[PDB]
RNA sequence: GGAUAGUGGCCUACCAUGGUUUCAACGGGUAACGGGGAAUAAGGGUUCGAUUCCGGAGAGGGAGCCUGAGAAACGGCUACCA
RNA sequence: GCGGUAAUUCCAGCUCCAAUAGCGUAUAUUAAAGUUGUUGCAGUUAAAAAGCUCGUAGUUGAACUUUGGGCCCGGUUGGCCGGUCGGAUUUCCAACGGGGCCUUUCCUUCUGGCUAACCUUGAGUCCUUGUGGCUCUUGGCGAACCAGGACUUUUACUUUGAAAAAAUUAGAGUGUUCAAAGCAGGCGUAUUGCUCGAAUAUAUUAGCAUGGAAUAAUAGAAUAGGACG
RNA sequence: AGGGGAUCGAAGAUGAUCAGAUACCGUCGUAGUCUUAACCAUAAACUAUGCCGACUAGGGAUCGGGUGGUGUUUUUUUAAUGACCCACUCGGCACCUUACGAGAAAUCAAAGUCUUUGGGUUCUGGGGGGAGUAUGGUCGCAAGGCUGAAACUUAAAGGAAUUG
């Protein structure tokens, strides 16, 4: 306070903020390849679905819509990319 | 709704100075803010500044020295008539030996003294001292 | 902000800086435009496509991997509705509220809401109308609005 | 307004002293006169190609255009062969050092060489008093129709 | 504040706050001038010889007196990792 | 901005609102309604000459006990009837009923003077002369 | 078309339904002739101008007209009213 | 606010003040008044936020589209020098301005008429070892504007200029004895005449004319009825 | 205009009190209080404090939403839930402490960023009475609402704070 680097804010105090009040704004959601080992292939899901994402071939389920982040269902794995 | 993007940057700058800060971050920048920002800096009322680039309208960080008591904005951009530029400075500048009334003329955003030397006039928007 | 209320809810999507890529995104322009159509070919609103394409697929935002906005893709493929979907969804709403008020002439609150919903309509219509997307002298009237939707 | 008929009065409509001798078998039935108004205003072809009479036409009739040249925006095309335009302008009020929107309507004749319609911007020319109120004559349409043709059915 | 010819007319050119470069006037009896000590080898502390800093009454009232001095002294090379320009 | 439109074309509203609000000014409204020419016992004129009906003995307002001595005058251009005061010691002995007198205002712009209730004018001359001069002795009251 | 010195609803005949207006029309008030200008002196203003110059209007009130280049004249005439 | 028995306010004498050939009073208005507020007011409790929301007129309205860099010309103050018998010009130095080039860059446009200007050059050079210098025709600059055709998205703002009655106003010259004024007057050979004047400024809104291209509007190509040929 | 009409209860009637007592207190109790279909449009309808936008300063609570946690508790076999705990973040109803600052003060995170006087816009006030009166218009079944003067009078009326 009184003199600080507004141009190079620290990654943490930057990280804790709001998605619009960061330096330059950008999302804080993410995508993921997801597999329920009944099948073999990997469907790409949105961390904040809304739509209860219907799996590829087997209409099994996958995730459920929520407040924000989707709840993935039962026995499933992932990765953020 | 946001009404004069100049007004906000200017006031920010002033509130910072007043509270003893050295930097503002202003939002959302424009051609005009820069040109205004540039004019103050030319006579040293602020340090350097940086345009950061949100893929939007922009942000600006200004560095303040402390040499600045006031930078105001003239809210309706009145026409001034080369004769009437005198009447403005008189109204709202501390003395005749320093401070500038800045204004937008056909041939560029410029403080009144430059405007005098170049023999152009136009609309008025703000001031520094 | 918040035009017909006192709400101050700052709250939107934070669209990404990178106006291209994902690069870990395969597919193609080709790939998703065909995908855009069939869903609107099933009748889906461009937003519904937007949500649908976002989750199940990896459409981060349709414009970025196909230089054009969803509604514009549709207009090209001869698909766009007779009226914009937002204006559509207001009219549909003012219908259901009216239908209610007719059935509940004792519900002053609804009468109030109807006003708002309509005065939001007529302002929107006036925008669209100014900018040629509607014919001049297009007009929302209660009498013939339950027509316009269903 | 003119439209059709043309020989539609109690009197026979003709251009004065433009005589067509019946003895000389002609291929144009009517010799027709016209001028160039000047000030670089094109006499439109519909003036020459036409067959309307209108003595108040600045290209086919007996009026000189001289004085003010004015441009306004069409507001009324209700009266046969003359229109009324609105001349908007902002008026400066010193004590407050600001302005206020003002306007004036100006009635002006309009030759059936032009086909004008409400909304069009029109350049008009000062002439001798043509009627009780009219002192101008319409001399170029700047406008068109205001993008009307791109207002058809659904895609 | 000179004059027509040279001559430094008008007395008294006041101190400015080391932290804000604002004037430190007379009735500002809440402003402060700190002397930090020049020293030599193996402790010791060269009397009369100080590196000095001046802080406005405003600043001290606002609580920024410490922090701001932290910066000032440190980037004069007499504090060794205490401050941080980023936050 | 609190209130007043700041804009560059808002000059009409800015004049209108001023026209409007001037009416709350006392002397502007008096002036424009023509309150002078209409009310007011004089014309709107500086003085007026009337005729003396009865001689009055107006008792003064508190905390002042006295008897103030006045004249009911009937203005000649008017027949408007008016009570007026007769300054300085005596002087009432100068007037008499049916006399001509010159009335002037009291220098309160309308509004009565001191402890004299009701009186808004004062005498200046009588029978042609000058009350003041008769008081001194520079002049004398004309025959009839 | 007539009338005028001549444009023009100026007037007439036919025909049409137009013209103005919250950007204040239309109506009312004015102890209103307009202007150059006058008074008040930080500036911005506020108030005033019957009245030495320019324009306009009038000759007790209305209308009418003769003469003439020029008047709808009044130190011209005609009629009515006072 | 004084006066109801010692009246610093009345009625007088004395003495004293202010302005003075003039001074009082009445009415109006102007200043004081930021108590009408554009500049520039006030509205929790002093006068003053409509019970509440919608809303047309009206006012207002986010950001972004030729910017940066390179070359050339010639001005106007001022400096250190003055060449010269108070002010002068070259080069030395800055500073502030104007113009015109090239950078992917309409300058409305073709068809001759004009050329003033160099990439030219046709010779050589007054003369400081020479790009310091201008006259100088036979291949090669357009726009500087002629005049005829063919056509031009709209505006606000600001610039400079023309058109402009006098008296008034501001203000130069002139010793009406001073001055308010007036536009006079001034010099001699005062014997046959010589001569300076009768400025300048303002004149704003509107209309005209010209330069600018920031600020703020406007119009453009999406069912292509697009743009050049 | 119907229905309803327990309760409480303008009016009225009474018991008392009082010099009086048309009241305060006690009793009876009409209308009313509730509801339907229409009116009326006013309250200290109050935060006595327009709305949209920006900026300026600390602190602990709480309400709704969300994110993070090899947190606690629930046992069953660990999870999954749920409630709870901690950190942060939006948007709420408020409080605390300061005051850079504002104010005539009382006080005020707005009543701040105003003689260093201009973000946009709406509305109202201009000494006190006369008086929200008169008059005209308009709305209402009415009661009344909206609009709303002047003559005349007057040197104060008023605000916040201090000492009594
Ligand atoms: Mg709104
Ligand atoms: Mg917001
Ligand atoms: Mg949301
Ligand atoms: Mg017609
Ligand atoms: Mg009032
Ligand atoms: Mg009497
Ligand atoms: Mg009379
Ligand atoms: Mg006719
Ligand atoms: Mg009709
Ligand atoms: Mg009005
Ligand atoms: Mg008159
Ligand atoms: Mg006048
Ligand atoms: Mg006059
Ligand atoms: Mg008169
Ligand atoms: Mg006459
Ligand atoms: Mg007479
Ligand atoms: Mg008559
Ligand atoms: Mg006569
Ligand atoms: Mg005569
Ligand atoms: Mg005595
Ligand atoms: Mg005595
Ligand atoms: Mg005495
Ligand atoms: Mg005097
Ligand atoms: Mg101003
Ligand atoms: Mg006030
Ligand atoms: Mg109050
Ligand atoms: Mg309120
Ligand atoms: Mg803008
Ligand atoms: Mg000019
Ligand atoms: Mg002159
Ligand atoms: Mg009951
Ligand atoms: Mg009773
Ligand atoms: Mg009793
Ligand atoms: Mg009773
Ligand atoms: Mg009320
Ligand atoms: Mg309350
Ligand atoms: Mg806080
Ligand atoms: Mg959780
Ligand atoms: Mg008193
Ligand atoms: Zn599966």
């Amino acid at each position: 306070v009184l003199v600080q680097d507004l141009l190079h804010p620290t990654a943490a105090s930057e990280a804790r903020k709001h998605k619009l009040k960061t330096l330059v704004q950008g999302p804080r959601s993410y995508f993921l390849d997801v597999k329920c080992p009944g099948c073999l292939n990997i469907t790409t899901v949105f961390s904040h679905a809304q739509t209860a994402v219907t799996c590829e071939s087997c209409s099994t389920i996958l995730c459920t819509p929520t407040g924000g982040k989707a709840k993935l269902s039962e026995g499933t794995s992932f990765r953020r990319k | 709704t946001r009404s004069s993007v100049l007004a906000d940057a200017l006031n920010a700058i002033n509130n910072a100075e007043k509270t003893g800060k050295r930097q503002v971050l202003i939002r959302p920048s424009s051609k005009v803010i820069i040109k205004f920002l540039q004019v103050m800096q030319k006579h040293g009322y602020i340090g350097e500044f940086e345009y950061i680039d949100d893929h939007r309208s922009g942000k600006i960080v200004v560095q303040l020295n402390g040499r600045l008591n006031k930078c105001g904005v003239i809210s309706p951009r009145f026409n001034v008539k080369i004769g009437d530029i005198e009447k403005w400075t008189a109204n709202l500048l501390p003395a005749r030996q320093f401070g500038y009334v800045i204004l937008t003329t056909s041939a560029g955003i410029m403080d009144h003294e430059e405007a005098r030397r170049k023999h152009v006039s136009g609309k008025i928007l703000g001031f520094v001292y | 902000g918040r035009m017909h209320s006192a709400g101050k809810g700052i709250s939107s999507s934070a669209i990404p800086y990178s106006r291209n890529a994902p690069a870990w995104f395969k597919l193609s322009s080709e790939s998703v435009i065909e995908q855009i159509v069939k869903y609107a070919r099933k009748g889906l609103t461009p937003s519904q496509i937007g949500v649908l394409l976002r989750d199940a697929h990896g459409v981060t935002q349709a414009r970025v991997i196909t230089g054009n906005k969803i509604m514009r893709i549709l207009k090209s493929n001869g698909l766009a509705p007779e009226i914009p979907e937002d204006l559509y969804y207001l009219i549909k709403k003012a219908v259901s509220v009216r239908k209610h008020l007719e059935r509940n002439r004792k519900d002053k609150d609804a009468k109030f809401r109807l006003i708002l919903i309509e005065s939001r309509i007529h302002r929107l219509a006036r925008y669209y109308r100014t900018v040629a997307v509607l014919p001049p002298n297009w007009k929302y009237e209660s009498a013939t609005a339950s027509a316009l939707v269903n | 307004s003119t439209e059709l008929t043309v020989q539609s009065e109690r009197a026979f409509q003709k251009q004065p002293h433009i005589f067509n001798n019946p003895k000389v078998k002609t291929s144009k039935r009517t010799k027709r006169w016209y001028k160039n108004a000047g000030l670089g205003f094109k006499t439109p072809k519909t003036a020459i190609e036409g067959s309307y009479i209108d003595k108040k036409c600045p290209f086919t009739g007996l009026v000189s255009i001289r004085g003010k040249i004015l441009t306004g925006t069409v507001v009324s095309t209700k009266m046969h062969r003359t229109i009324v335009i609105r001349r908007a302008y902002l008026h400066y009020i010193p004590k407050y050092n600001r302005y206020e929107k003002r306007h004036k309507n100006v009635p002006v004749h309009v030759s059936p060489a032009f086909r004008v319609q409400v909304g069009d911007i029109v350049t008009v020319g000062q002439c001798r008093p043509i009627s009780k109120t009219v002192r101008f004559n319409v001399v170029k349409v700047s406008a068109a129709a205001a993008k009307a043709n791109k207002q058809f059915a659904k895609f | 504040m000179e004059n027509d010819k040279g001559q430094l007319v008008e007395l008294y050119v006041p101190r400015k706050c080391s932290a804000t470069n604002r004037i430190i006037k007379a009735d500002d009896h809440a402003s402060v001038q700190i002397n930090v000590a020049k020293v030599d080898e193996e402790g010791r502390a060269i009397p009369g010889e100080y590196v000095t800093y001046a802080l406005s009454g405003y600043v001290r009232s606002r609580g920024e007196s410490d922090d701001s001095l932290n910066r000032l002294a440190q980037n004069d090379g007499l504090l060794k990792n205490v401050w941080s320009y980023s936050r | 901005g609190k209130g007043k439109p700041r804009g560059l074309n808002s000059a009409r509203k800015l004049r209108v609102h001023r026209r409007n609000n001037r009416w709350a000014e006392n002397n502007y409204k008096k002036r424009l309604l023509g309150t002078a020419f209409k009310s007011s016992p004089f014309g709107g004129s500086s003085h007026a000459k009337g005729i003396v009906l009865e001689k009055l003995g107006i008792e003064s307002k508190q905390p002042n006990s006295a008897i103030r001595k006045c004249v009911r005058v009937q203005l000649i251009k008017n027949g408007k009837k008016v009570t007026a005061f007769v300054p300085n010691d005596g002087c009432l002995n100068f007037v008499d009923e049916n006399d001509e007198v010159l009335l002037a205002g009291f220098g309160r712009k309308g509004k009565a003077k001191g402890d004299i209730p009701g009186v808004r004018f004062k005498v200046v001359k009588v029978s042609g002369v000058s009350l003041l001069a008769l008081w001194k002795e520079k002049k004398e009251k004309p025959r009839s």
